């Protein structure tokens, strides 16, 4: 597991030189944005169980055959497993937002998630539909200017949007 | 000739007689001038492909 | 197109084009402004016309997608929608060509040999194009829906 | 009276040592009952036992074991008797034992219980006759009395996947819940008539002429974004 | 020719450039190269190569069968370089050029 | 079953060694059979009975 | 158009001699395999459509000759393939019965590679289709019968190359 | 594990359809043959160790190269394993005879069994004839009428036959 | 002008992919027969004049193409034959080493049948000379090597037909 | 390959192949087992050999990737690595062909005309192949690294 | 787990007979010089520590790039893991010398070691010459006639040299 600072340390550890004085200015620009980072995470971790169930409900109206009798997410054993499966993806996306780099997203979550949907028979294209349902709810809640000073945060919600459509192309 | 007669052209004058027909009446004038010849009827009249 | 087979018609007959042929090449090119608008509607609606096209196709033919159906799994279902994207594309060609000549020699000539040789139910793919037709004609006015639907049902006729 | 089939070992990460004194970040969190937990910290052990022996799915209300949970909290049974109650639990039979054979169920009960991968495929052959002769209750106590279970878990540790990652690296191996799911490809494909008949919904329509061919620079844009 | 394959001929050019080589020897030094053999003798019919090679070296195509027989019979015995030498060392090359 | 002890066990290994000329008794693979379709040629016939009869003349010299 | 018996009679007749021991020696060799060839030609007639469906799906089904621009894109062009592959599996069946590949170059090979170059048909993908079709044919008729039917497939692939 | 009743239910819940009235009667057909279904199994387990040792001796009246030195079933660990596997296969087909379908037979025993023996080196078809030496030792043992009165029950012993040759082709 | 390795590299390169298991699978098959082809090309180089002398004497030596009026009468015309047959036995040796008949149609077959019709050279007697030359070549190099060298002779005979 | 140009050499000279030519076709085909193993190593190491190849290339030539460099931005850098994937592929062909004949007529003949006409510094792409060579020879033993590196430096020579 | 005394007993009852006496004196060929065997292994076991430390330092004079930054053995965990592998391979050739055969060498050490070195990015060439650096230095340390009685035993120093390269053909 790395954070954003660890990928600059461990890169030049393989090159073996000291960290340059123009690279410290890139790390100090990150800690100036370090407190706008912490309320993108606090906005999405607090409405976490309503990002999930409002995105599942939007999925099951577009593709109604996933919940009809003989469908994949039909029973009450497997509706709960489908609802869990978006909670785990939203968990590791917010983990990779607070670290700054995606090295824990594709390690404990995406490392072979595609190959276990071929074994389970789960439609992997429909999990990537319901991740982009959750991307549209989470970047709208990271623009919420209540209890926070007004400023430009467009470069950090575009990084949160990057970890959502990385986990969508890794299941199809 | 390969299709409606089962053989190649024979001479040069057999070309110019049948080219001028196709030259003036197109496909519908040429194929009717082969199917209505005597050489068709001697080999195939009305029943043999 | 109407221009190329109105020529090859009069070509075979050893003659030029009649007023009946030249007052329609004339009538077709003045129609050309309205044709590009119609094809322009279907061009960037392929996301909704194909995906909703395969919507009703599976609800009406669950056998083809059920286990044992030809389009079963994540793989075949993607190709299951790929063919609909093909036939939706050829209808855009037929609308601009003013004829099913583009649809004729692409996707229609010998189509039963392909789908019979692929194991695909040819009646099933005919059901798919009909589902796309209701989505397509729902995107256009009545004057246009008599055309865009008009090319689909020709494809329905030749596909069975 | 018929000893086991003498299989062979292989090369793995758990049978060497790490030289990791003061291990930094990827430690897999030894929950234990010798650290004397509080009643809110017994609850963080019981969730780790449910996540290890089941997956993260089957921690439902019906799959909880509320009488086995109370005997752990009274210190009547150990952790080793608590893992044995979870494999012999009736949710573990009908969800993870009726839907695969005996040669895949040995791959579950060595990945989750012993925390290591299988050595080779003969070990699945060498272990699967224990389940068919004396049963699943005879299979777990001969798997919990091995030296690989006692020399790094013992009588007080909920098990874990030992040495999943290499300490200078960041990729490592696959987690075992994402390695072996509830059923495999060989149980799913044979039942496509009664069960598992779903047919797949429609993918997002990609047009065919936008796909890259050999000698296109759009096949290297994922390389350039990793620079 | 491209710069990749002209590097093998650079020993021939500046040998010509300091005035150490004639034009005929320059022409034969180019035609007997593997850069030429890999282009007009190898990928061609054995009689079309003799026809094409005859048209570059001498400024005309072959007259009849006896002329094309004679160069072609040389390719039986000596081969590719033997045909080029038999044209540049011909009587008609030395008379016109 | 004849001798129930498996007939053999090929009384042991004395001087049992590999330099055993495999198929030393005796031959194999006949070549005159193969089957070429053409003969090995010859001249004379038609066009040429004149000179054979006539090379008898000098044959004995 | 000669079978093994026709070719044996021709070579024995072309020298004006009778059928000696060597000519009948090959004829006896052909009659021994007469039982194998009919059963080989039996199952191939039954699974003609299944063999061609297996070959194209195994060799050139999803390659980009199948996609737009590839040599097999339009439905007329796709339908010409299975029509075209049917002759290779059919004429190879004739060579397997006749025991002589004379019928192939007489009726298939001549003007074939010169025709595909005219149409622009890829000879490379064609041979691999026949190679894959040869692979499935060895599945049905067995090993030695597949060796016989396979002996005429590569004869087509060799001359078509 | 499904019995004969659950296989009707699992096919009807997958389609989301109730049970019909003529479907109930075919399961009510099964319970009036309930004593005849049960007392077949009261034969084949009560003479069960006789069926093992009679068939295992009579296999080496047919193929005595297994007990040959160098053969597969030669040694006393391996002779104890050959009587083990024929005791297990006889045990699961008694479970399917009390069920009514073979779903416990091909989920426990026969699933993935050919690839065991080929990785073991055991001859595949040579254990299938040991199963067919147990069927005629049991279907003749089922037709015996000791203690029970007389009625036509050839339909049930065909299914008892029908498990032994479903199991025979799964090891070849 | 491609050998078996050149043809394998071309097909694997023309799709822009690396040499997968199937491409190397054929390459290993070619390297296995690499020892056989050199010894086959070894003896053919030694007995080049003897093979051509055997073929013409066995096929067309005494036929009436050899007599006056026949296509081979004058000494210039006879000498052109053994010159001409030398290329067929030579280029077939190249195809046997390269393992690919691309060199034949590149340098022999193209414009060949169109040339013999111009000169009036009998294509019928030409193929039988090559067939007889194929028969003697199987004598020297053996059976399987003759099968390899013979596989390119009839390729010439097929296209020259 | 060595087989095709040992033929076309003896082809031009109106002769057959000498023992010097036929004892090397013989020596090459017995070498063929070892060649496929070497090419098999580079085949599924292209992810590291290319990505680490462009690693040292940018550290040694930051101009080409800096703003104004030819491979600047997300776009050109992807194509910046695409060419290295090409040349790494041709080296796998040269190893199996036993010669740079595949590398000769692909990626070497007239290469200076292309890269000069694309605005790319040809010296820069030569630096890229050298960086791939150190990664490639680090993946093989000494007996193999004298070959796999041997084909790279030929490409280095012709690329300047 | 078998040794050279159990090597011929495996081939004995695979055929199925008693022990022929052409080998019983030839199993008394090395119980004479089994007293010569145990003081040969007392130089690779009781002087194991100088072998791994000397040869690794000489290896880096041959390859200077494997102690550079970017090299494979660069940090302190890797360099400790490198001698961990080199003291586990000449562990098991002292386990191979004590048993006569090489069945504990390939199984308990080398069974998959070529796969995991390709799965770690380690070059298989330089891990072969890590054992060739300790191949000639093990037999030349075995050839100290001082401290021991004297006599030529060149049979066993070809056997122990024949096990070091068995690892060196199993890792590349
Ligand atoms: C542990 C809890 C914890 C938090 C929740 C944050 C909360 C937080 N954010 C800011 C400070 C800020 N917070 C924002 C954030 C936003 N403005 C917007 O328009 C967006 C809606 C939103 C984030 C997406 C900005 C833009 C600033 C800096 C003000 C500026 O530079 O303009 C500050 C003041 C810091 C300072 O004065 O230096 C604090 C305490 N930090 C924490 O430690
Ligand atoms: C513990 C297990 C157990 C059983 C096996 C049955 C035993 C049993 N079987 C029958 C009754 C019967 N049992 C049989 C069965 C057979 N008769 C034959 O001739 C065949 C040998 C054999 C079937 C293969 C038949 C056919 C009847 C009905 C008698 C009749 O047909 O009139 C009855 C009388 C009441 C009833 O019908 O149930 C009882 C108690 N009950 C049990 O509790
Ligand atoms: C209990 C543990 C135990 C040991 C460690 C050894 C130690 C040992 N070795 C030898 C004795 C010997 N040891 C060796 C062996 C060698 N000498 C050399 O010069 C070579 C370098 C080296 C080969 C490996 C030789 C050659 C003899 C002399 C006997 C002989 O072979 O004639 C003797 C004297 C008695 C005898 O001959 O057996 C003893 C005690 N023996 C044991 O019983
Ligand atoms: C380590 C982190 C982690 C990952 C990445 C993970 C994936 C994962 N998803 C699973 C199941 C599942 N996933 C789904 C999800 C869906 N099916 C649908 O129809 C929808 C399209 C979609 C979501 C809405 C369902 C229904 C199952 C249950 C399988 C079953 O019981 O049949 C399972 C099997 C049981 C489970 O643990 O939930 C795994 C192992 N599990 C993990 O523990
Ligand atoms: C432009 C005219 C045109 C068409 C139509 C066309 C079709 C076409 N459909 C194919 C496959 C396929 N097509 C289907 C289709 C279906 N499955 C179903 O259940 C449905 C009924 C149906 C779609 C609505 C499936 C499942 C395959 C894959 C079959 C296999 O993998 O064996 C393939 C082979 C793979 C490929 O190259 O794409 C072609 C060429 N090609 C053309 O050039
Ligand atoms: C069954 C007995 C057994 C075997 C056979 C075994 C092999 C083994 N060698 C390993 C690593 C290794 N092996 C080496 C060795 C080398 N790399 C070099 O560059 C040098 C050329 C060479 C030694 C001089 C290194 C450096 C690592 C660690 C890789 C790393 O952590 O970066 C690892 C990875 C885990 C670890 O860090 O220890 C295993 C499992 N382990 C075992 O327990
Ligand atoms: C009995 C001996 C014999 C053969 C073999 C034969 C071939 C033949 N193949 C043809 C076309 C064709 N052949 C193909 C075949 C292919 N496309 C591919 O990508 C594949 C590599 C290949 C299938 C294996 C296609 C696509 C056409 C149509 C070409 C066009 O419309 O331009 C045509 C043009 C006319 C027509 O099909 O009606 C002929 C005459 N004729 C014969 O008499
Ligand atoms: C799911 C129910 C189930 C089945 C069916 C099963 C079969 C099974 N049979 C086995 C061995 C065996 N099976 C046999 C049986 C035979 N070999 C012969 O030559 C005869 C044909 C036949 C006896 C009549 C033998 C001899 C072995 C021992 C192989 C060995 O130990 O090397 C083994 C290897 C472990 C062992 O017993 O040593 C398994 C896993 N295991 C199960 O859990
Ligand atoms: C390398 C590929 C290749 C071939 C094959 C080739 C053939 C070729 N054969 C020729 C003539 C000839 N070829 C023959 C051959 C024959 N007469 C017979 O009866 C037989 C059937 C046959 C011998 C097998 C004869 C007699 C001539 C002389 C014709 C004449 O003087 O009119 C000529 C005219 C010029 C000359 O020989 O100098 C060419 C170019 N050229 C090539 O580049
Ligand atoms: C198999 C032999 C072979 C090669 C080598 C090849 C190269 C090649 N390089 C290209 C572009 C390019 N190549 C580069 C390359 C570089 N920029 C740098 O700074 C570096 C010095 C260098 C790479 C290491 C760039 C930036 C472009 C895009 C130029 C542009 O967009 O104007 C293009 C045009 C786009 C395309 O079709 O890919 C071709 C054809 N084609 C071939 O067939």
């Amino acid at each position: 597991m790395l954070d954003a600072f660890a990928k600059v340390v461990a890169q030049a550890d393989a090159r073996g030189e000291f960290l340059s004085n123009t690279q410290i200015d890139a790390l100090s620009k990150m800690v100036k944005e370090g407190n706008q980072r912490l309320d993108i995470v606090n906005k999405v971790t607090s409405n976490a169980s309503a990002i999930v169930t409002n995105s599942a409900r939007a999925l099951f109206a577009e593709q109604p055959q996933l919940i009809q009798p003989g469908g994949n997410a039909y029973t009450s054993r497997r509706m709960a497993a489908c609802l869990r499966d978006m909670e785990i993806v939203l968990r590791y996306v917010s983990y990779a937002m607070i670290a700054g780099d995606s090295s824990v997203l594709d390690d404990r979550c995406l490392n072979g998630l595609r190959e276990t949907y071929q074994a389970l028979g789960t439609p992997g294209s429909s999990v990537a539909v319901a991740i982009q349902k959750m991307k549209d709810a989470s970047v709208a809640l990271a623009n919420d200017t209540t209890g926070t000073p007004i400023g430009d945060c467009s470069s950090l919600v575009a990084e949160l949007a990057g970890y959502f459509d990385r986990a969508a192309v890794s299941v199809v | 000739f390969r299709h409606f007669l089962g053989r190649n052209l024979s001479s040069l004058a057999e070309f110019q007689k049948f080219f001028a027909i196709l030259s003036k009446k197109g496909l519908t004038g040429l194929v009717d001038s082969l199917i209505n010849s005597r050489e068709y009827s001697d080999y195939f009249n009305e029943e043999t492909v | 197109s109407i221009v190329t087979k109105s020529i090859v018609n009069a070509d075979a007959e050893a003659r030029y084009l009649s007023p009946g042929e030249l007052d329609r090449i004339k009538s077709f090119v003045l129609s050309g402004q309205r044709r590009l608008r119609i094809a322009q509607t279907l061009t960037e609606n392929r996301e909704r016309i194909v995906k909703q096209g395969g919507q009703q196709l599976f609800q009406r033919r669950p056998d083809v997608v059920s286990p044992g159906g030809n389009a079963y799994g994540e793989e075949m279902t993607a190709t299951c929608l790929r063919d609909l994207d093909y036939y939706l594309r050829l209808v855009t060609y037929g609308i601009i060509a003013g004829d099913v000549t583009p649809i004729e020699e692409i996707g229609l000539v010998g189509v039963k040999e392909m789908y019979s040789a692929l194991g695909t139910p040819i009646s099933g793919v005919a059901e798919g194009i009909r589902c796309m037709k209701d989505v397509a004609c729902s995107l256009l006015s009545g004057e246009d829906a008599a055309e865009v639907g008009f090319y689909f049902d020709y494809t329905l006729a030749a596909m069975q | 009276s018929i000893p086991i089939l003498k299989y062979s070992l292989s090369t793995q990460n758990q049978r060497v040592e790490s030289f990791e004194v003061n291990p930094g970040d990827e430690q897999y969190r030894i929950y234990s009952t010798d650290s004397l937990p509080s009643s809110s910290e017994v609850d963080q052990i019981i969730w780790a036992a449910y996540r290890q022996i089941f997956s993260e799915h089957q921690i439902l209300k019906s799959t909880k074991q509320p009488f086995l949970e109370s005997q752990l909290r009274f210190n009547q049974i150990s952790i080793k008797d608590f893992i044995k109650g979870l494999v012999l639990s009736a949710p573990f039979r009908d969800l993870n034992y009726n839907v695969n054979n005996n040669y895949r169920f040995v791959e579950i009960c060595v990945q989750r219980v012993l925390g290591r991968d299988i050595y080779n495929e003969r070990e699945k052959i060498a272990w699967s006759i224990i389940i068919a002769t004396q049963g699943l209750e005879g299979f777990i106590d001969t798997l919990l009395n091995t030296q690989e279970y006692l020399s790094n878990f013992g009588d007080s540790i909920v098990p874990f996947q030992r040495r999943r990652i290499i300490p200078q690296r960041s990729k490592g191996e696959m987690p075992f819940n994402l390695k072996t799911p509830r059923y495999g490809i060989e149980f799913r494909s044979k039942l496509a008539a009664t069960q598992f008949s779903w047919a797949s919904p429609i993918r997002r329509f990609r047009p065919q002429e936008q796909q890259p061919k050999a000698g296109d620079p759009a096949l290297f844009l994922n390389m350039v974004q990793e620079m | 020719i491209y710069q990749n394959e002209r590097i093998g001929l650079k020993g021939i050019d500046n040998k010509f450039l300091d005035n150490n080589l004639s034009v005929k020897e320059l022409i034969r030094s180019l035609a007997i190269s593997d850069t030429f053999r890999s282009l007009y003798w190898t990928p061609l019919y054995v009689c079309k190569s003799i026809e094409w090679i005859h048209y570059r070296l001498l400024g005309r195509p072959t007259y009849g069968r006896q002329e094309i027989n004679q160069y072609f019979n040389i390719a039986y015995k000596k081969g590719f370089v033997g045909v080029i030498n038999s044209i540049i060392d011909s009587v008609e090359y030395n008379e016109c050029f | 079953s004849g001798g129930v002890k498996v007939r053999a066990a090929v009384g042991n290994k004395s001087n049992v060694d590999a330099p055993s000329f495999k198929g030393s008794n005796m031959e194999l693979a006949d070549s005159g059979a193969d089957y070429k379709a053409f003969p090995k040629r010859r001249m004379p016939g038609a066009n040429m009975q004149g000179f054979l009869d006539m090379a008898k003349g000098m044959k004995p010299k | 158009m000669q079978d093994a018996i026709t070719s044996v009679i021709n070579a024995a007749d072309v020298q004006g001699k009778y059928l000696d021991a060597n000519s009948v020696e090959k004829l006896r060799g052909y009659f021994q395999t007469g039982e194998l060839r009919v059963r080989a030609a039996a199952t191939i007639a039954a699974n003609a459509a299944t063999i061609i469906k297996e070959a194209v799906a195994k060799s050139l089904l999803y390659s980009d000759i199948t996609r737009p621009g590839g040599n097999m894109y339009t439905t007329r062009r796709y339908a010409a393939c299975i029509r075209d592959l049917d002759y290779y599996l059919r004429y190879a069946t004739y060579g397997m019965l006749a025991g002589d590949p004379s019928i192939l170059d007489e009726r298939v090979l001549n003007g074939l590679k010169e025709t595909y170059n005219s149409l622009g048909v890829p000879i490379g993908a064609t041979i691999q289709a026949i190679q894959a079709m040869k692979e499935v044919t060895g599945s049905l008729v067995g090993s030695d019968a597949g060796k016989e039917m396979g002996l005429y497939f590569d004869y087509i692939c060799s001359g078509l190359s």
